[PDB]
């Protein structure tokens, strides 16, 4: 459970 | 006149960082502290400022936004973060009710799939760095604050867009994590840099720093993207990518990493000194067989790069990027690489073994990061030196591959010719 | 020759009887063939009561789906033909595409239906340390259902219902760890060849090529293939082990944590530098492993505990929901209870040692944030072992700084069904 | 693909 999302899954 | 150099990754780089020096930021900031780049050049914010903004919403959800999938809406409440995500399409009027009324922030995420800009930065980034570079757009209304104190998993490169805002960062509770989390301001203790940021501003820190911010009182919001990068490309990750290529793709001489674990072994309230030392006695084989050949080993960590990464920019259409151009190569020709940072090597895990060419030439620059039949050329283990050769080299002669014939000189440059590798100088 | 349901041991050392289990894990475990070939008419009998083509029809009533429980096929050209439905399974349909086509039924897990199969592959996941899955094959006189090949898993193979010919090869992968189909001349000469009839028993390594074809005549084939030791080869638990080290680093130790050379991705040889890195953070771990015993974290053993079979039961699940018997007090003597189906770990202001058991996983769903466990300090470590390694240990014996916290050990433990006050 | 469905 990231707050900045890098790479949506 | 050009804010930003495009002209190699490496240029690019050193221009988004200027004044710094990139051998100063990887010597002394690079997964070590924060690096804070305050500016006051009224061409720079101008350039920032057309990277994204908040009126470009109501553009792109005619295009089919999605909640949660292209963006989010939160506030700060209580130290935590509140969802107000509504369900299915985004609607640009939803957006603004949350954003003006509720005062969210608003969270959108791979702007680089619609912004071309953004597009030629982070692909000029993937080169430089050799790992997939995602962003997110971060919009919050004048005087609020949309997520509370916490920490990413990736390394981060923020540039202020439009508006100002106040922000706080903290030593890390965990240094270079590898995951995310909240934190209570409660156990931050005091903020190691505290600053306000202005369009055209850059500031750059490492996963694990802790982190908080909101835009000052007034009629002004606050817009900035995150472009990320480096998540799980630690030596932890390598290291388990590498014995697990040294583990599963060894042939069937020695089964001993193959035979079956004793019976019961998972079900020991101990580790079991027998296996204890049998596991020591694997590691130390395997750190002797990595400096006792300079092997060539699978590697998921590649083939995921490969595959997930951005298309080299393109102003028009991918022609040269599909459909070969010029002339065709031939024996007595001079070649030369191209789109060399959009290429990997490796093996999978034929009577001899082969070696597979892998590029991002015709990846999908829409479905970037977005987390949604690959193929590539194959060529004996026996090319790797002539491989190299074309790596290494600036400009070389067909004639001059170390091969035994002609025709596999001619054969390799062709088949690399077709994929748009090669350039007949 | 009956089986022995006493023990886990029992169980097995009664399947392979006559044969001694020293003689099966010193010459056959992991090595080669065995066939066991018996004239026991009631053990005939009995292998027949565990599955047959019959029971179809009670089990279609029930609802069975292609695919997910039953599969059609047929060997032609040295592949399988596949005569699958999309949707439920009819008993009418499969007996059509069975008598009429020729075709091989194959049902998945039976284990989820019939009690025995269940009663004996829990024994036997018990038994191994592994899960332990079956699949029935029923294939019509003179056919075959499936070309050469070989598999992944270690198979005790028990004909149930008539004759099969069997043929085993050398393994072109010796204990391979993926299966696959091979061509018909690239096997050579059969190693065996036999024929196998009911209350036989046939057992073989991963990776030995096989292919079976029932003779001529009327009666049918019918076979029970339970398997185990799936991907639980050294190569697995040495991955296993160095993901817990790696992932279970101290917060303050950061080495594996930091980025690899930007690039190196891109490289077209592994660079003498990052090799020389690697090989240095494998001998740290190796040492590190020798060094100080202590428990890691491994996704084995929850992948274990999680999937396998719950202890049989002959009726409702009473005793595994439900504790019995008196409460254990200070004063009493306790002994562990389903003990085999119990395992030990760490998760990735003290440190907590976490117990996982399977007495409530569901047998419907074998081999078909939402499994938690008991907690417990680290500083109570050394009293699980206590009560894991004694046949029967008195409460107070407990190694606890406290006689509160020994008596809210084995507490906490009975209400889980853990622990029978001996 | 296995022909033998250890695990489904
Ligand atoms: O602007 C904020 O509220 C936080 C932004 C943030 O967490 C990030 O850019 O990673
Ligand atoms: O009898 C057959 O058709 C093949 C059975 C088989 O391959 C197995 O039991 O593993
Ligand atoms: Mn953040
Ligand atoms: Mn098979």
């Amino acid at each position: 459970g990231c707050l900045h999302h890098h790479r949506i899954n | 006149p050009s804010a930003l150099n495009f002209d190699s990754p490496s240029s690019l780089f050193e221009s988004l960082i200027s004044p710094i020096k990139t051998e100063t930021f990887f010597k002394e900031f690079w997964e070590q502290k924060p690096l804070l780049i305050q500016r006051d050049d009224p061409a720079l914010a101008t350039y920032y400022g057309s990277l994204f903004k908040l009126t470009d919403l109501k553009s792109l959800c005619s295009r089919g936004m999605y909640y949660g999938r292209d963006v989010n809406v939160c506030r700060c409440v209580n130290g935590k973060k509140k969802v107000l995500n509504k369900d299915g399409k985004a609607h640009f009027l939803q957006l603004r009710k949350d954003f003006d009324q509720k005062r969210a922030t608003i969270q959108f995420h791979q702007p680089q799939r619609f912004k071309d800009e953004l597009w030629r930065i982070q692909e000029k980034l993937e080169c430089y760095f050799g790992s997939l570079v995602g962003s997110n757009v971060y919009i919050t209304p004048a005087g609020s604050q949309g997520l509370p104190p916490h920490y990413d998993d990736v390394e981060v490169f923020i540039l202020q867009l439009e508006g100002e805002k106040h922000w706080r960062l903290y030593h890390p509770t965990v240094p270079l994590a590898r995951e995310c989390s909240v934190e209570a301001e409660e156990r931050i203790g005091r903020p190691v840099h505290e600053f306000m940021l202005k369009p055209g501003d850059l500031l750059y820190f490492p996963r694990g720093t802790i982190h908080q911010a909101d835009t000052p009182a007034g009629l002004a919001h606050s817009t900035h993207v995150t472009i990320s990068t480096y998540q799980n490309n630690s030596w932890g990750d390598f290291l388990l990518d590498t014995i697990s290529g040294l583990v599963f793709d060894t042939a069937k001489e020695d089964v001993e990493l193959r035979t079956g674990i004793p019976r019961q072994l998972l079900l020991q309230v101990e580790s079991t000194t027998v296996a204890t030392r049998r596991l020591s006695g694997f590691l130390r084989t395997l750190a002797d067989r990595l400096e006792g050949t300079k092997e060539l080993l699978s590697s998921d960590m590649k083939k995921d790069f490969i595959m997930h990464r951005l298309p080299p920019y393109s102003a028009g259409d991918g022609a040269e990027l599909s459909t070969p151009g010029g002339k065709l190569p031939r024996l007595d020709s001079v070649v030369r690489l191209q789109f060399k940072d959009h290429i990997v090597l490796t093996v999978l895990p034929a009577q001899e073994k082969m070696v597979y060419i892998y590029h991002s030439l015709k990846n999908s620059r829409e479905t970037h990061m977005m987390g949604n039949e690959f193929h590539g050329l194959r060529f004996p283990l026996s090319h790797l030196d002539a491989l190299k050769q074309i790596w290494n080299s600036p400009a070389i002669s067909v004639k001059d591959l170390k091969l035994t014939t002609d025709e596999e000189k001619e054969s390799l440059v062709l088949s690399l010719w077709t994929e748009c590798l090669i350039q007949v100088v």
